[PDB]
């Protein structure tokens, strides 16, 4: 069908159609417009209007322009050849690389699947990273939060994830940008351009970009993780893999949403969040699930407005995570990559009927020792640096070797570093560990147990020193 | 009654199906490999059809006298 | 299988039309429709969208009706025809629900094909006056030594679970629901608990994981689980609750005993705060409305003891609270303390700090309490509740010590009531007092397979009374001693 | 085998429903009189 602009309210604008109307969360598209500008129906106010927020600027539009219906809500092109390129909301390539020449559309707002395709077992997802699959695993199918920052290598370990999934696994990965800065954009295109994850002359990149940048109408940054979403659950469901979506920031998710909520003339809630703060975020996060096809696993980017834990926007966020890693700054300025805060990461699946007794133990062993060592630390601070205990100084020293033993070269990093990138699989990483706790290696040296895989590698090094 | 009438001469339709499996599809087969897949995959790792052969393995043993 | 088909879905096929009345939407947003027609429909009558959906009638107003759509608006569009049913909103109810899953409205969603009830019960109805009524006697075990001992909960009681996320409150309920199983396949059928676990909000893998964990202990075939997760339209996950309640009503009507959980009520509290502010309602304390707390005291006025006039059914509701930074003091939280019979404080201190169930004992209150209790629970637990009340005052020591490490207990691990007395009075008579701590819950694990694998006798008269009598008393006394000497 | 079955019973009705979709009002008017006796 097609209608005609009878209002521009900055950037909602109201169409009416003669004959057809289209159903809410519906892409029109606006006819004379130079570039494409598409409106998504968010309401129907009646008399055949209808209320749409736009997905782009505004200006110029006219009261009578044209506007054609699509009939489906926004359709991306999804297939395995929108790895290693980037595009928009609309589906659109950004990289200025010439057409996603795909064979399928998938549209955005799909539903969340049923009940009954819900797989039931909670599984580890392992990723080859020490910190990360011994202290705070990742689920499948679940949402992790990054607690990083600017300062401490974050794209690295996001990088890394990519290229270990892809490899363990045989799953691809999709990066949303909700909200980014265009020049962290542009940074990480060519971060993951460097370090061969994407590839732009083969057809072995592992990750498709998705951007909603920060110039860009709220409508578009609201749907944008959806757009990745979507591209992220072809994979999944029509090729069985376990996809990794990132999010690059999930509370401009939330404030996009606010936002637009507000555009619409809603009335705020607590603090001036939308009054659908939490079906907006579980609509979403409900798709990011293990199917009995495959999994979407998501690592979602957290900023804590104010540092408040408890405003609601990171509150009806830490609902829907299942883990949660820490990148300190203050690990890093100790030297240990990944800079994983390995007292602050959390993870739901730890319990001992998750992931087993063994590695359970050997986790609480390695957590408690590591508190241990903190506490020794600040009674070391006495400046009486003495050893009235055996035991105080024998678990300082296997504090501090387990606490560099939480290091790992990682294969993105191997052309700025020589050391070569070393994934371990995780019963050596717990194996690793286990032997560490129980004392063993106190022979070897403490710089044999920095950046190393595992254990054989550590001794490898220990007798290379001399 | 005129559609259930309607109903039968397709059901009866559909009934002409011996000559294929799933009803002149040429399609669904797609996915039914990987989701079987899935099924044998984790239902087992070996040649389900068949009757289990056993390996079997018994205990260790140390020294247990007085040394 | 071909004639699965013919089976009656063609013959027996409602192939049937009617003189129906309609009316048609006018405008669809916000999730309301405003709708044009309808001149003989009902406050809170459920109508059917063109689309299979379904919605209440909520505004009747002179020109036109609001009608809140339980789903999403994306498949309703101006035009679309409205069809009375004739029927306030209302849910299946009856036996037929034991071991379905289901949504906010009655239908299955376990593939398990539909669900054979013969009776529908509406969804809004009033809670039992004054006289229907009777005071809490029977108790409701937990299977968790430190609620069934310091916080016990009766038959027809409320009692809130509230505190921080992850902090072990989902499980508290679904070691209360695997905790009937050894209740539900014994012969008095006056201790069946028949459970229901509404889950609002939440995750629907966890809902799911939570339906194997309950099919694992086979506990869900006594169980319904009504589910409207964080995907479903806010007003499923308003109404939830009242369906959960209806089904729960069903059997307390009829001389049965049902238990129900709300998990949680923080969460509906938000949807209907968003249908709300949809509404153009006025915004009060947090933006919530005005009637937050009618919403949910008319839900938890609904759990009741009846008395034998009536039946001598009940309904017990243990609604699930989240709360904030572990602020209490908030508006929903106190809300519902101010509805409920008592609360059960779990912390994020002691859950961090290994001590699971993380329950605290100084702030959690029972209001019914001690009236249902059994007399050998009573016995040990009043003095136990005493020596606990001192250790936190000192904050005897030692022992205070070593009956909060007897209060730790295992996932998925509830107790029935004789070993819970058992442990509890190995403990409360000092048997451990110069046993070391940490060995505490080692000792018990082996103290109570012993009492359970060779001295069946005593815990059959211990079940069989009720009380733990002098001569069973002296009986405990010589065992735990025993073992002591051998542990 | 049951999982086969469901998925082939899947697809006969949608077929059987597309077989309706290649394919007299004279019930339209015997529904009409019905509709007229019910007053
Ligand atoms: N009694 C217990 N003993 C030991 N561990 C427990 C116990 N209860 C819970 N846990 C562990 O802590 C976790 C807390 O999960 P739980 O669902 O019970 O808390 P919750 O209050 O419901 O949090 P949420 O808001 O996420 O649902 C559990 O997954 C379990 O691993
Ligand atoms: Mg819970």
């Amino acid at each position: 069908a097609t209608g005609r602009i009878v209002a521009v309210i900055g950037a909602v604008v109201d169409v009416q159609f003669d004959e057809g109307l289209p159903p809410i969360l519906n892409a029109l598209e606006v006819q004379g417009r130079e570039t494409r500008l598409v409106l998504e129906v968010a309401q129907h106010l009646g008399e055949s209007t209808v209320r749409t927020i736009a997905m782009d600027g505004t200006e110029g539009l006219v009261r009578g322009q044209k506007v054609l219906d699509s009939g489906a809500p926004i359709k991306i092109p999804v297939g395995p050849e929108t790895l290693g390129r980037i595009m928009n909301v609309i589906g659109e390539p950004i990289d200025e690389r010439g057409p996603i020449k795909t064979k399928q559309f998938a549209p955005i707002h799909a539903e969340a699947p049923e009940f009954m395709e819900m797989s039931v077992e909670q599984e580890i997802l392992v990723t080859g990273i020490k910190v990360v699959d011994l202290l705070a695993p990742y689920a499948k199918g679940g949402k992790i939060g990054l607690f990083g920052g600017a300062g401490v290598g974050k794209t690295v370990l996001i990088m890394e994830l990519i290229n270990n999934v892809a490899k363990a696994h045989g799953g691809y990965s999709v990066f949303a940008g909700v909200g980014e800065r265009t020049r962290e954009g542009n940074d990480l295109y060519h971060e993951m351009i460097e370090s061969g994850v994407i590839n732009l002359k083969d057809a072995t990149s592992k990750v498709a970009l998705v951007y909603g940048q920060m110039n860009e109408p709220p409508g578009a940054r609201a749907r944008v993780a959806l757009t990745g979403l979507t591209v992220a659950e072809y994979f999944r469901d029509q090729e069985g893999q376990d996809v990794l979506l990132f999010i690059d920031n999930i509370f401009r998710f939330t404030q996009a949403g606010s936002e637009v909520s507000a555009l619409l003339g809603r009335i705020p809630s607590a603090v001036g969040y939308q009054p659908t703060l939490a079906t907006d975020m579980g609509t979403m996060q409900e798709r990011i699930t293990t199917t009995k096809k495959g999994s979407i696993t998501s690592v979602q980017a957290i900023y804590v407005p104010a540092d408040d834990l408890t405003d609601p926007a990171p509150a009806t966020t830490f609902a829907h995570l299942d883990a949660t890693t820490v990148l300190s700054r203050a690990i890093a300025e100790l030297g240990i990559y990944p800079a994983v805060d390995p007292l602050d990461s959390t993870s739901r699946i730890m319990d001992p009927n998750i992931v087993g007794s063994e590695h359970y133990d050997v986790a609480r062993g390695v957590q408690k020792i590591l508190q241990d060592y903190k506490s020794l630390q600040d009674i070391i601070a006495i400046l009486g640096m003495d050893e009235l205990s055996e035991e105080d100084k024998l678990t300082v020293s296997r504090a501090r070797k387990i606490q560099r033993f939480l290091s790992q070269p990682f294969q993105v990093a191997e052309v700025f570093t020589g050391h070569m990138g070393k994934l371990v699989p995780l019963k050596e990483t717990i194996k690793g560990f286990q032997q560490i706790l129980a004392g063993e290696y106190d022979h070897l040296p403490e710089q044999a147990f920095y950046m190393v895989g595992p254990i054989e590698e550590a001794v490898a090094k220990a007798d290379k020193l001399a | 009654q005129k559609l259930f009438v309607d109903k039968i001469r397709e059901y009866k339709s559909k009934r002409q199906t011996s000559g294929g499996p799933v009803d002149a599809s040429s399609e669904y087969q797609q996915e039914l490999e990987r989701e079987l897949f899935k099924l044998k995959q984790m239902f087992g790792n070996a040649d389900m059809n068949t009757f289990p052969t056993f390996k079997f393995e018994d205990p260790k043993f140390e020294v247990i006298e007085k040394p | 299988e071909m004639s699965s088909i013919l089976e009656e879905r063609i013959l027996g096929a409602d192939t049937s039309v009617d003189l129906e009345e309609t009316g048609r939407v006018l405008s669809i947003g916000d999730g309301i429709a405003r709708v044009h027609g309808l001149r003989n429909v009902q406050a809170e009558e459920m109508v059917e969208f063109s689309s299979g959906l379904k919605g209440m009638s909520l505004n009747l107003e002179p020109d036109n009706v609001g009608v809140v759509v339980f789903g999403n608006d994306k498949l309703i569009k101006e035009g679309d025809i409205v069809k009375r049913t004739g029927a306030i909103v209302d849910v299946p109810v009856g036996e037929e629900l034991l071991g379905r899953v289901v949504d906010a409205l009655g239908n299955a969603i376990d593939g398990k094909g539909p669900i054979g009830s013969k009776t529908r019960r509406r969804v809004g109805l009033k809670a039992p006056g004054i006289i229907p009524r009777i005071s809490v006697r029977e108790p409701m075990q937990t299977g968790i030594k430190a609620v069934d001992s310091l916080v016990p909960i009766g038959r027809g009681q409320r009692e809130l679970i509230i505190g921080d996320r992850q902090t072990g409150k989902t499980s508290i309920a679904i070691d209360t629901i695997i905790n009937q199983k050894r209740f539900n396949d014994g012969s008095d059928e006056k201790k069946k608990l028949y459970c229901i676990y509404v889950a609002i909000g939440q995750k629907r893998s966890t809902v799911a994981q939570l339906v194997k964990r309950l099919t694992d202990a086979d506990a869900m075939k006594y169980t319904i689980v009504v589910s409207a997760t964080a995907s479903d339209a806010a007003p499923l996950q308003y109404l939830a609750p009242y369906s959960g309640c209806s089904m729960g009503e069903y059997f307390r009507d009829n001389g049965k005993h049902a238990l129900i959980i709300y998990d949680d009520l923080s969460k509906q509290a938000v949807a209907y705060r968003q249908m709300s502010l949809l509404l153009r309602r006025p915004p009060g304390r947090e933006a919530y409305p005005g009637d937050v707390f009618y919403l949910h005291s008319r839900l938890l006025e609904r759990a009741a003891k009846m008395n034998d006039a009536f039946g001598g059914g009940s309904l017990t509701a243990l609604p699930v609270i989240e709360t904030q930074a572990g602020d209490v003091s908030a508006y929903i939280p106190t809300n519902v303390i101010s509805i409920t019979d008592g609360q059960i404080f779990l912390e994020t201190e002691l859950f961090y700090k290994g001590i699971r169930p993380a329950i605290n004992v100084g702030l959690s209150v029972s209001r019914v309490g001690s009236a249902a209790q059994t007399r050998a629970m009573k016995q040990v637990a009043g003095t136990m509740k005493l020596e606990l009340a001192q250790y936190r005052e000192v904050a005897l020591l030692s022992r205070g010590v070593r009956l909060t490490e007897l209060l730790k207990q295992g996932q998925y691990s509830p107790m029935a009531i004789e070993e819970q007395v058992a442990v509890i009075y190995a403990g409360v008579r000092g048997y451990l007092d110069k046993l070391e701590p940490s060995k505490i819950t080692k000792f018990e694990n082996a103290f109570l397979s012993h009492v359970v694998s060779q001295h069946q006798a005593l815990l059959g008269t211990i079940r069989a009374d009720g009380k733990i009598s002098e001569q069973s008393d002296a009986k405990l006394k010589e065992i735990v001693t025993n073992f002591l000497a051998g542990f | 085998q049951n999982m086969m079955r469901r998925k082939e019973q899947e697809h006969m009705i949608n077929w059987v429903e597309k077989h309706v979709v290649q394919s007299t009002i004279a019930k339209c008017i015997a529904d009409l009189k019905l509709l007229a006796k019910k007053a």
